[PDB]
């Protein structure tokens, strides 16, 4: 059981302008051997289920791979996007995976 | 009936007054304490590490295909290693790689730059994947990609690695094309001579130490899984528990799946022989798969519980006989426990002087009510 | 062809079970007692003229192969349903340092063989090249183990195919007789139960051939293979009563 | 003169030394 | 590629039991211990629990413990999710998973609603 909160959960940007969103993760998610954090990002539109945007907290999934690189040691995570497009107009979910009881984040709404 | 042994005897006889003698009320039984599983050592290890530790990987167009079997595939080292950056798996869970196994495994190794790693994926097209290495959509397997900028790049420029960019048609999945012939992009025939309408389809990449994210070289390895009706020769490691002796446990020595207590044995087996059977074709001794020793398997102790009491008119006291049970393992124990051939007596005090038999117990021992 | 009586030979350990002082009766594919085993003579050498006789023997239920060659002229075996590229074929070749057991869709020539040449300075008979299959397709199996066909002494093997398991049993005992199996008992210990799911219907034996044999001349005057002689028996469904000693070995049996 | 499936062999009450004493 | 085609949503009644089957293509369940997840509308998505084909020993979230029982079928390329004591809050969209680093492949979306 990890309480996961996303900030600011609502923010407006102009097309092709950088976004600054981050969800703070407690319990300091870390694993022995592999230093990659077990927090995976998600991209969910209105109509279809969410899809992996970033897993291992830094891995560009195939398809519309405009950055999404995240820098974080476990206590904090970032999913800044340089330019937002139609496919970027969605809600992003950050979810923990190291702890067996996993709870998804609230989500953040971004629109052009 | 469950209050005390004399009451159990009364219930068994269905009489409130029981005569002097020995009466069998219930049956003693030793339940297994735990379960022990021992499978043989992983002698044959599939050489995936040497593929991963190869100094010079195969070219992306000429990806090396190796069929590996008759060994044990250990994916724990892959999980432990932190060098891997992209460990995307299609059609199979990465966690269940050790638990579930296939008949044959095919592995492919190649080197590609950072931004083209994502192009090598099933159901995905790219400028390199179409003409160097293609993966089918329904393919089940894992893709391993890790950064190798330091090894595969230099200040001058590492042009050793080569890729294919032009071809008439995209390569079929699991099919490698190593043709170095000049490509006829233009209508004018090349005839083996470079020209305006002819460019060499194969090109050598340019690598620098300061390429940055997306342009540094990456060593990407893709492994394949498939099942065949032939018997499987390659599988993941199996769980092995520590060996326990002189304790009633459940043993699974590669399919014995029996219950019994394991003890050291002086019997000697043939080198090829594993099992052991008595006249009645029952398992008697099994060789430990890990070590080379013979563990005689006598099963759990069991017997009848007999209550030894005088007449209820005479007195109300009982002694319990656990027949053919060595009562190092078990009225509650610890009260005048005396051991004989027929069993051991709980609640009876052994005396060296001899009288005529009163309550026959067995093997010459007789109980009696006497001061 | 010639015939000889297999008095008590060919009995093998039916399973990996250990039994001590137990008369165990098992119904299994066995060589019947006092049957005929066909004494095929592989090569007759006069001149050194070659007389090749390597028939495609029917595997049937099983094969009790046996040889007394001390020069290691008999070197390998061939197993396949049709012995062509169409069907998978089991192949065994034995050589000095090691062995190879390769199961592929080999296309077999008329006379597959092993070639060995002699170095005058080294004074050793190292194998020149392997010439058995023209093609090697669908090579699923590459089992390798220590050589058994290494060093007058009778050598016996049993080959049987059940549920996709190709079982090999072996035993090596010195015998004074040259043209007759000894009138004694020797249980055949399992060698390798290598897993192969292909079907085998016909059988053949490979013969080791030297450089002098492979000379352009038709007659192999340089090397002689007259000592080659391989007995063959066929296993049949039989009931046997095996006698186990306290070590667990089979001392005697009753058909 | 020369199994745990529920099979037990109860020892005779009169031992062989005791029968020999008789 | 690989797709998870779960059962279409069906009407349910309070106090009853509903079984939801998720089908997969391109592979078999034997190597996939799929997760189950429900998305509460206008609320943060939450995880239900985990199952396994062989030796399922399902573990669920503490909020869904002893309430959402899920079974995995060895064959037929399907897995069944069972629910009980459905209330108005239980009206939510459910999805499948491929238990990757994240839930790789999700179901098309079944919208379970309980009413009269
Ligand atoms: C070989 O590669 C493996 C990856 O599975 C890695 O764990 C290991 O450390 C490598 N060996 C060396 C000597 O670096
Ligand atoms: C089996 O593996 C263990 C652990 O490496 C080793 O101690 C043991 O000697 C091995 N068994 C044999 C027969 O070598
Ligand atoms: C109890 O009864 C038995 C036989 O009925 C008799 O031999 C014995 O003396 C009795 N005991 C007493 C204390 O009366
Ligand atoms: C009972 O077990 C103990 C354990 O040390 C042993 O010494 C004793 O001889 C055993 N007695 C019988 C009758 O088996
Ligand atoms: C019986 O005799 C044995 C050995 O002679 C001795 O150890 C034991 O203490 C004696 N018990 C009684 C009650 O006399
Ligand atoms: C073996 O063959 C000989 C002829 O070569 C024949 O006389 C004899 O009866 C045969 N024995 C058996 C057991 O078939
Ligand atoms: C002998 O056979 C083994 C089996 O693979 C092979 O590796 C080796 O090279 C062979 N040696 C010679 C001299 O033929
Ligand atoms: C076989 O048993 C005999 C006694 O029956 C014994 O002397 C010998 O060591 C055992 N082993 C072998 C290989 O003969």
């Amino acid at each position: 059981d990890i309480v996961m909160t996303q900030s600011p959960s609502s923010l407006t940007v102009t097309a092709g302008e950088k976004v600054t969103m981050s969800c703070k993760s407690s319990q300091s998610l870390l694993n022995s051997g592999n230093q990659k954090n077990y927090l995976t990002w998600y991209q969910q539109k209105v109509g279809q289920p969410p899809k992996l945007l970033i897993y291992w907290a830094s891995t560009r999934d195939p398809g519309v791979p405009d950055r999404f690189t995240g820098s974080g040691f476990g206590t904090d995570f970032t999913l800044t996007i340089s330019s937002v497009q139609a496919e970027d107009l969605a809600v992003y979910y950050c979810q923990n995976d190291y702890s067996y009881p996993l709870t998804f984040g609230a989500g953040t709404k971004v629109e052009l | 009936c469950a209050l005390d042994p004399l009451s159990e005897t009364k219930c068994t006889l269905k009489s409130f007054t029981v005569e002097k003698g020995i009466y069998q009320t219930s049956n003693f039984r030793v339940q297994p304490t735990e379960s022990i599983v021992r499978f043989p050592n992983i002698t044959n290890l599939c050489p995936f590490g040497e593929v991963f530790n190869a100094t010079r990987f195969a070219s992306v167009y000429a990806w090396n295909r190796k069929r590996i079997s008759n060994c044990v595939a250990d994916y724990s080292v892959l999980y432990n290693s932190a060098s891997f950056s992209t460990f995307k798996c299609y059609g199979v869970s990465p966690t269940k790689l050790n638990d579930l196994c296939f008949t044959n495994v095919y592995a492919d190794s190649f080197v590609i730059r950072g931004d083209e790693v994502r192009q090598i994926a099933p159901g995905q097209t790219g400028k390199i994947a179409d003409y160097n290495y293609k993966l089918p959509d329904d393919f089940t397997g894992c893709v391993i990609a890790w950064n190798s900028n330091n090894l595969d790049s230099k200040v001058g420029g590492n042009y050793n690695y080569l890729y294919r960019l032009f071809r008439k048609s995209n390569l079929k999945p699991f099919e490698r094309d190593i043709s170095t012939e000049i490509y006829q992009a233009g209508s004018t025939p090349c005839n083996g001579v470079e020209g305006f309408n002819c460019y060499f389809p194969l090109q050598s990449y340019g690598f620098q130490p300061t390429n940055g994210v997306g342009y540094q070289p990456y060593r990407v390895v893709v492994l394949s899984f498939e099942l065949l009706h032939a018997p499987a020769t390659v599988c993941g490691p199996k769980k092995s528990t520590n060996l326990v002796k002189n304790k009633c446990v459940n043993f699974n020595f590669n399919g014995l799946t029996g219950t019994g207590v394991l003890t050291e044995s002086n019997k000697k087996f043939l080198p090829f022989q594993q099992f052991g059977r008595d006249i009645a074709d029952t398992t008697d001794a099994v060789r430990d798969p890990q070590t080379l020793e013979i563990l005689d398997i006598t099963p759990c102790s069991f017997g009848g519980v007999s209550v030894i009491t005088p007449g209820t008119n005479t007195s109300n006291q009982v002694a319990v006989l656990y027949q053919d049970v060595n009562c190092t393992e078990v009225y509650s124990t610890g009260s005048n426990v005396f051991q004989t051939r027929a069993g051991c007596l709980i609640g009876a005090e052994h005396v060296n002087n001899s009288y005529e038999c009163d309550i026959p117990i067995g093997a010459g021992i007789c109980a009696s009510y006497q001061t | 062809p010639a015939y000889t009586n297999s008095f008590t030979r060919g009995v093998y350990y039916p399973d990996k079970v250990f039994r001590s002082s137990v008369l165990h009766s098992t119904q299994d594919l066995f060589l019947p007692f006092f049957s005929n085993v066909t004494w095929f003579h592989a090569i007759h050498v006069s001149n050194g003229t070659k007389r090749f006789d390597n028939p495609v023997l029917p595997f049937n239920d099983g094969v009790y192969f046996a040889s007394t060659e001390k020069s290691n002229i008999i070197r390998g075996w061939i197993f396949g349903t049709t012995l062509d590229s169409k069907t998978q074929s089991l192949l065994i070749v034995n050589n000095a340092t090691n062995v190879v057991i390769k199961v592929c869709e080999f296309q077999f020539c008329n006379d597959p063989f092993l070639g060995v040449y002699y170095h005058k300075n080294n004074k050793s008979w190292m194998e020149s090249e392997f010439r058995v299959y023209s093609s090697a397709n669908n090579c699923t199996f590459e089992y390798v183990s220590q050589p058994f066909l290494m060093d007058k002494n009778l050598r016996e093997f049993v080959f049987k195919n059940i549920d996709g398991y190709f079982k090999i049993y072996s035993k090596h005992t010195p015998i004074n007789l040259v043209r007759d199996l000894p009138q004694g008992f020797s249980a055949l210990e399992p060698l390798v139960d290598l897993p192969i799911g292909i079907n085998i219907t016909r059988f053949q034996t490979l013969l080791a051939l030297h450089r002098s044999y492979l000379t352009p001349g038709d007659s192999s005057s340089g090397w002689t293979a007259g000592a080659a002689a391989y007995y063959v028996g066929y296993l049949q469904p039989r009931t046997f009563l095996l006698k186990y000693n306290e070590n667990g070995t089979i001392t005697d049996a009753v058909d | 003169v020369t199994k745990f499936n529920g099979l037990t062999v109860l020892p005779p009450l009169l031992t062989d030394e005791m029968i020999a004493q008789y | 590629e690989v797709q998870l085609k779960q059962s279409v949503a069906e009407l349910v009644r309070p106090g009853a039991s509903v079984k939801v089957s998720c089908t997969a293509s391109g592979f078999n369940i034997k190597n996939i211990y799929m997760h189950w997840v429900k998305q509460r509308p206008e609320q943060g998505l939450d995880w239900i629990g985990r199952i396994d084909p062989a030796n399922g020993n399902s573990r669920y979230a503490p909020k869904f413990q002893d309430k959402a029982t899920i079974t995995a079928d060895t064959s037929s390329n399907t897995a069944y999710l069972q629910l009980s004591s459905l209330t108005s809050e239980d009206t939510a969209i459910y999805y499948c998973a491929d238990e990757g680093w994240g839930f790789a492949n999700w179901g098309q979306g079944t919208l379970v609603t309980v009413s009269a």
